[PDB]
C-alpha cells in the first residue's frame, strides 16, 4: 500500500486521513482504536500525497541524496484519537519493544524524524513523548503559540506562522475596512477558546469592539441532531440576525460548521462578512454547499499559494490503509486541481527541510554520501540550521522554530473553471503588515464596502458621551450656546467662551458679541 | 540513612507513586541538546513527607486484615522532579512488561501485564495533564492526591483520572452560593496574572453569569512590587473598582498579590469594601503584618476540612530513627535522601506544614485503590479470589461506583472522578489584637450558615444589589462588564416613556404635554 517505502533512513508521518469530532481516545476492548470507521477526510489524503510526492522527488533527484534511498512510513491519527501508539511504534525497535534506558544518547528508533500531526492538542501529545528522545518533529499546520516555548518543546518545529500572526492579519483587515463592530464565534474546544481569547487581547488595544462572543455546539455532520441542539443553533442565528454587527469571525474545526451554516440557510439569513480562521478558510467540502453564495462575502486567512509543478498530475502496523480515500477524492479532484497548493506546500517544505538536514549530517558530497547510524538528536541539531530556497522561497527557522512564510487572505468564488479560493491581500509576518489589497466583490447593492459600526460620527460642535462598556458606542450631544466643542483637545467635553464672545447652538467656536 | 532503599517494597500487587521528592537547580533549565539523564540532585522536603504518608497507608493495609486478607500490597516510588521529561520516563517505566524494562507497541493488549496495578499521581496539574493523556490510553487508573484544575474532570479525554481533592469549581460554587445567599448580586473580580488567577476568573465569571450574578468589573493584579507595569495596573484597578460603585469584590490570588494592593491602598486611604478570599490568600500570617488592616473591611473565605492523621509525626520520626541504624540494611531515586539528617528534618518542618490535608489526601488515595482491589477480587472476610492475576482495566471498571474509608472520614468518587468533601466558612477578625479566622458556617453542598456569629464593622449587613428591574416609567440603562443589569432612569417631563419593554424615551408633540415618568402624553 501507499503507507510504506523502505530505505536507509525512514521518515515518520502522522496525517488525519479520518476524523471524528468525538472519537474514542482510549483502547477499545483492549485494542488500538481502529481509524477506518470515522468516515473520511479528503484534505488529509491530499496532504499525505504531498508527502509521498516530496519523497518521490527526493529519491528521484540525483543531487539531494546521492546513493541514499529515503524511505517513509505513515500512520493516520484520526484527529485527537489514536495518538500515543503511533509514537510508541516509531520509537520502538524492530520487534516493537521500546526499552526504558537511563540514557538514550546511543538509541536508534525506527525513524529519524516525524512529520508531525496537523492539530495543536495532537502535536503536544506527540511532543511530550518525542522531547524525551529529542527526535525531531516538524508540524505543518499547528498554529498554537504555546508551541513556541522551546524549554517545554525543544524538538518541535513548524512550517507555518503562529496564531499571533493570523490574529494580527484579521485585526489589520478589520482596521483597513473600518469595521469597529464585530461578532466572534468559537467552538467549545481549546482551539476555539484559545483563539477567541487571543483575539480578545488584540481587538481591544487597536480600538475595535467585540459585540459578543458565542460558543458553537460541537456537532457531528454525519449524525442527525437532537431538538435541543437545533434550539441552540436557532438561538445563535437569531442572536446574529438581531445584531447590527454584520462581521462574523469564526474559530472552529471545519467539521462542526456543516450543520451551523445549514441552519443559517434555513433561517433565511443573509448579508454578512464571514471571516474564517485557518482551520476552515480552505475547505473543498464546505465550499461545495454552493448556496453559501447567498449568505454574503466569504473571506479567510490562510497560507500563501505556491504552485507545485507536477503535483496534480502525480495525484491522478495498524491504521495504515484507506479504502474510501481514492473514490472520495476523485469527486473533488477537479475543484482541487484549480486551487493552487497552500498547506500542501507546508508538508512539502517540511519534508525538504528534513532532507537537507540529513544531507548535511551524513557529510554528503554530490558524488556520494557516507552512510552511518544517524541518532535523531543529531539530526535535530542540524535541522535547526538549514537555510535554502525551495520554490523561489527561502525557508529557514526562527530561533523559536517557525518558518516565516507569508499569510494570504482569500475570497470564496463559486464560478467553476477558475480558482475557488482567490487571493485578495497578502500579509508579511517578519514585517507584521497587511499589504497589496485587491478588488473584493461584495454582496452589497452596488458593490460598496459593507460597514458595521456601533455609532455614527457626531456632527461638528457635538460631543460624545459613552454608552455601555463598548468604547465604540456613544450618544452625540450638542455643546449648548456659550460653550463649544474644542475637538482639537477633547471629543468628550466642551469648553466655554470668553467674556467678549458667545457661541451658537452647534459650533466649535465663539462669535464676538454686541 | 537507609531511606532511599525503603521506597520499594515487594508484594502480590504493586502501586506506583509520583511525588515531588526531588528537583534540579536553575542551571538545569536550559534547552536540551542531547538526551542525557536529568541531574535531579536538588533535595526537597515536602515530597519526602508525602511519600512517607503513602508508606504508612500501605503498612496499615498490610497489617490489618480488614482489607485484602492473605495477600501483600507493594510499591515503588519515583520522583517527578517537577520535570515533564523525568515524569514521562517514570510513567513509561510503570507500563513496562512485568519482569522487563521495556514497553510494547502492540496493536492489542488483551493479555498484557504492566508492572504496576495503579499509579498515585503527580503533585501538579501540569504534570497531571501530561501523564493523564498517557495513562488513560492504557486505561491505567491514576489517583492524584493534589490536582485541583478543572479540565481533568473531563471523562472524554481523561477516562481514568481520579483525585482525592475537590476541584476549583467546587470552591467557586461555594463562593457563588455565598454571594447568592446574601444577595450580593453586583460584584467585581480580580485574579493574579498567572495561570492560577486567570483560571479562577474564567471559572468564576462563567458560574456568576450562569446564576444571574452580574460582574461589574474584571481585572488582574500582580503578585510582585518590582516594575512599573505592575505598579500602574495595581493602582488602576483600585481606581476603577471605586468608580464602579461596587461594594463586594472576589479575589483569586496568592497572598502577596492581595496585600501588595492593600498596602498601596493603606498608603492612599482606600474606601472599605467586602472582600472574598481564596484560601491561598486567606492564610493570614504574612497579611496581618499590615499595621492598619482594619481600613480594608470585612474579609471572608472558604477552607477545606478533613480528619488529619493523629500519629503521622511519630511514625516519620520513628522510621527515620530506624533508617539511621546501620544494621537496618538487613531489612537513583534520590541522590541525597540518604544524607539529609534527622535534626533538620525534625518535627518543625511537618508542624510548619498548613498543607496537612495533602498528607491526608495522599493517605486517602492509597485506600481508594486498595478498596478497589478488595472489591475487584470480591474478597471474603478471610478469602480472596486470587485464582487469576488482576489487571488495571478491571480495577478501572470497579472505581466509579465505590465508597471507601480514611480514618473517621468516608468518601466516594463521583461520575467524573472527584471526591466530595466539605468546607468551612471563615471570617477574618482583626478587632482583637490577636486576629482570628473565626468559623461562621460550612458548605457541604448547601451553605449552612450560622448567622449569630457574623461580624460586621457597623453591625449592619452589606448590600450590593443592582436593579435588574425598573418601574413602568423608567428606562433600563444597561451596565456591567456583561450586559446583565440596569440602572433605572426616570423619564423626563416633555417626553413619553412608551411601553416599559422598550428602552428609550421620546419627545411629546407640540399640542401635547407630559409630566415626569409618564407612558404617554396628555393633549
Amino acid at each position: 500500500s501507499d503507507f510504506y517505502l523502505p530505505g536507509d533512513y525512514l521518515l515518520g508521518g502522522l496525517f488525519s486521513l479520518h476524523a471524528n469530532m468525538k472519537g474514542i481516545v482510549h483502547l477499545n476492548f483492549l485494542q488500538v482504536p481502529m481509524c477506518k470507521e470515522y468516515e473520511v477526510k479528503v484534505i488529509g489524503y491530499n496532504l499525505m500525497q504531498a508527502m509521498r510526492f516530496a519523497v518521490e522527488e527526493i529519491n528521484n533527484d540525483s543531487s539531494l541524496l546521492p546513493g541514499v534511498l529515503l524511505g517513509y512510513e505513515i500512520v493516520d491519527v484520526c484527529y485527537i484519537s489514536n495518538n500515543v501508539q503511533p509514537v510508541l511504534y516509531f520509537l520502538a525497535h524492530e520487534d516493537n519493544l521500546l526499552p526504558i534506558q537511563e540514557d538514550y544518547s546511543n538509541y536508534s528508533s525506527r525513524v529519524v524524524a516525524v512529520i508531525g500531526p496537523d492539530n495543536s492538542e495532537s502535536v503536544m501529545t506527540v511532543a511530550n513523548f518525542l522531547s524525551l528522545f529529542l527526535l525531531p518533529q516538524i508540524t505543518y499546520s499547528a498554529i498554537s503559540d504555546e508551541l513556541r516555548d522551546k524549554v517545554r518543546f525543544p524538538a518541535l518545529l513548524r512550517t507555518t506562522p503562529s496564531a499571533d500572526h493570523h490574529i494580527e492579519a484579521m485585526v489589520q483587515l478589520m482596521l483597513h475596512f473600518r469595521w469597529n463592530w464585530i461578532i466572534v464565534l468559537v467552538s467549545n474546544d481549546t482551539y476555539g477558546r484559545d483563539n477567541g481569547q487571543l483575539l480578545g487581547e488584540r481587538v481591544a488595544r487597536r480600538g475595535i469592539c467585540i459585540a459578543f462572543q458565542e460558543t458553537l455546539p460541537t456537532l457531528q455532520p454525519n449524525q442527525n441532531m437532537t431538538s435541543e441542539e437545533r434550539q441552540r443553533l436557532v438561538t445563535i442565528v437569531d442572536k446574529l440576525q438581531q445584531s447590527t454587527a454584520r462581521v462574523v469571525v469564526v474559530f472552529s474545526p471545519d467539521l462542526t460548521l456543516y450543520h451551523f451554516f445549514n441552519e443559517v440557510l434555513r433561517q433565511n439569513f443573509t448579508g454578512a462578512v464571514w471571516i474564517a480562521s485557518e482551520s476552515w478558510a480552505i475547505d473543498p467540502v464546505l465550499h461545495n454547499l454552493t448556496e453559501l453564495r447567498h449568505l454574503g462575502t466569504f473571506l479567510g486567512i490562510t497560507i500563501q499559494s505556491v504552485p507545485i509543478p507536477g503535483f496534480s498530475e502525480f495525484r491522478e502496523t495498524c491504521n495504515q490503509e484507506c479504502d474510501n480515500c481514492l473514490n472520495a477524492t476523485l469527486s473533488f479532484n477537479t475543484i482541487l486541481r484549480l486551487s493552487g497548493e497552500r498547506v500542501v506546500y507546508s508538508v512539502y517544505s517540511a519534508v525538504y527541510a528534513v532532507a537537507h538536514a540529513l544531507h548535511s549530517l551524513l557529510g554528503c558530497d554530490k558524488s556520494t554520501c557516507t552512510k552511518r547510524v544517524v541518532y535523531p538528536w543529531q539530526l535535530l541539531e542540524e535541522i535547526w540550521k538549514v537555510n535554502f530556497t525551495l520554490l523561489d522561497h527561502q525557508i529557514f527557522f526562527d530561533p523559536q522554530g517557525d518558518v516565516a512564510l507569508h499569510l494570504e487572505i482569500v475570497q470564496w468564488q463559486w464560478d467553476r473553471s477558475q480558482n475557488p479560493f482567490q487571493s485578495v491581500a497578502s500579509y508579511y509576518p517578519l514585517q507584521r503588515q497587511l499589504k497589496n489589497i485587491q478588488d473584493i466583490s461584495w454582496h452589497t447593492i452596488n458593490n460598496t464596502i459593507p460597514m458595521s459600526m456601533c455609532s455614527k460620527r457626531c456632527q461638528s460642535g457635538q460631543k460624545k458621551k459613552p454608552v455601555g462598556i463598548h468604547v465604540c458606542c456613544f450618544e452625540c450631544i450638542d455643546c449648548l450656546p456659550g460653550t463649544f466643542l474644542n475637538h482639537t483637545e477633547d471629543e468628550y467635553e466642551c469648553q466655554a467662551c470668553p467674556n467678549n464672545e458667545w457661541s451658537y447652538q452647534s459650533e466649535t467656536s465663539c462669535f464676538k458679541r454686541q | 540513612l537507609c531511606l532511599s532503599q525503603q521506597f520499594k517494597a515487594q508484594g502480590d500487587y504493586i502501586l506506583g507513586g509520583l511525588f515531588p521528592l526531588g528537583s534540579t537547580e536553575e542551571a538545569t533549565l536550559n534547552q536540551r541538546t542531547q538526551p542525557n539523564s536529568i541531574p535531579c540532585n536538588r533535595f526537597s522536603p515536602l515530597g519526602l513527607f508525602l511519600a512517607m504518608a503513602m508508606k504508612m497507608a500501605v503498612e496499615e493495609i498490610n497489617n490489618g486484615s480488614a482489607l485484602l486478607p492473605g495477600l501483600r500490597l507493594g510499591y515503588d516510588l519515583f520522583d517527578t522532579c517537577s520535570e515533564p521529561v523525568v515524569t514521562m520516563k517514570s510513567s513509561l517505566m510503570f507500563l513496562a512488561k512485568v519482569g522487563s524494562q521495556s514497553i510494547a507497541a502492540y496493536c492489542n493488549y488483551t493479555q498484557y501485564q504492566p508492572r504496576v496495578l495503579a499509579v498515585i499521581g503527580p503533585h501538579s496539574s501540569e504534570l497531571a495533564l501530561i501523564t493523564g493523556k498517557f495513562f488513560s490510553f492504557f486505561l491505567m487508573p491514576q489517583v492524584s492526591y493534589s490536582a485541583s484544575m478543572d479540565r481533568l474532570s473531563d471523562r472524554e479525554t481523561f477516562p481514568s483520572f481520579f483525585r482525592t481533592v475537590p476541584s476549583d469549581r467546587v470552591q467557586l460554587q461555594a463562593v457563588v452560593t455565598l454571594l447568592q445567599n446574601f444577595s450580593w448580586n453586583w460584584v467585581a473580580a480580580l485574579g493574579s496574572d498567572d495561570d492560577y488567577g486567570r483560571e479562577g476568573l474564567s471559572i468564576f465569571s462563567s458560574l456568576a453569569n450562569a446564576r444571574g450574578i452580574c460582574i461589574a468589573h474584571e481585572g488582574l493584579v500582580p503578585q510582585h512590587d518590582t516594575s512599573g507595569q505592575q505598579l500602574g495596573k495595581v493602582l488602576d484597578v483600585l481606581r476603577q473598582v471605586n468608580q464602579s460603585k461596587v461594594q463586594v469584590v472576589v479575589l483569586f490570588a496568592s497572598a502577596r498579590a492581595v496585600y501588595s494592593l492593600f498596602s498601596y491602598s493603606i498608603h492612599h486611604g482606600l474606601s472599605p469594601k467586602v472582600w472574598v478570599a481564596s484560601e491561598s490568600w486567606l492564610t493570614s500570617d504574612l497579611v496581618m503584618t499590615l499595621p492598619n488592616i482594619a481600613r480594608v473591611g470585612t474579609v471572608l473565605g472558604f477552607l477545606q476540612r478533613g480528619a488529619l492523621l493523629p500519629e503521622f509525626s511519630h511514625y516519620v520520626e520513628t522510621h527515620l530513627a530506624l533508617a539511621a541504624d546501620p544494621a537496618f540494611c538487613a531489612s537513583q531515586r534520590c541522590p541525597r535522601c540518604d544524607d539529609i539528617m534527622l535534626q533538620n528534618l525534625s518535627s518543625g518542618l511537618l508542624q510548619n506544614l498548613q498543607l496537612h490535608h495533602q498528607i491526608f489526601a495522599t493517605y486517602a488515595a492509597v485506600y481508594s485503590v486498595a478498596q478497589a482491589l478488595h472489591n475487584t477480587l470480591q474478597c471474603n472476610v478471610s478469602h480472596c479470589h486470587v485464582s487469576e492475576h488482576v489487571l488495571p482495566w478491571q480495577l478501572l471498571e470497579n472505581m466509579y461506583n465505590m465508597s471507601f474509608h480514611a480514618r473517621d472520614l468516608t468518601l466516594q468518587f463521583d461520575a467524573e472522578g472527584n471526591v466530595d468533601m466539605e468546607y468551612d466558612l471563615k471570617m477574618w477578625v482583626w478587632q482583637s489584637p490577636t486576629p482570628v479566622l473565626h468559623t461562621v458556617g460550612t458548605f457541604n453542598g448547601t451553605l449552612q450558615l450560622q448567622q449569630s456569629k457574623m461580624y460586621w464593622p457597623g453591625n449592619q449587613v452589606p448590600v450590593s444589589q443592582c436593579s435588574r428591574q425598573c418601574k413602568d416609567g423608567q428606562v433600563r440603562r444597561v451596565k456591567g462588564f456583561h450586559s446583565c443589569c440596569y440602572d433605572c432612569v426616570d423619564c423626563k417631563a416633555g417626553s413619553y416613556r412608551k411601553h416599559p419593554d422598550d428602552f428609550t424615551c421620546t419627545p411629546c408633540n407640540q399640542d401635547q404635554w407630559s409630566p415626569e415618568k409618564s407612558t404617554a402624553c396628555l393633549p
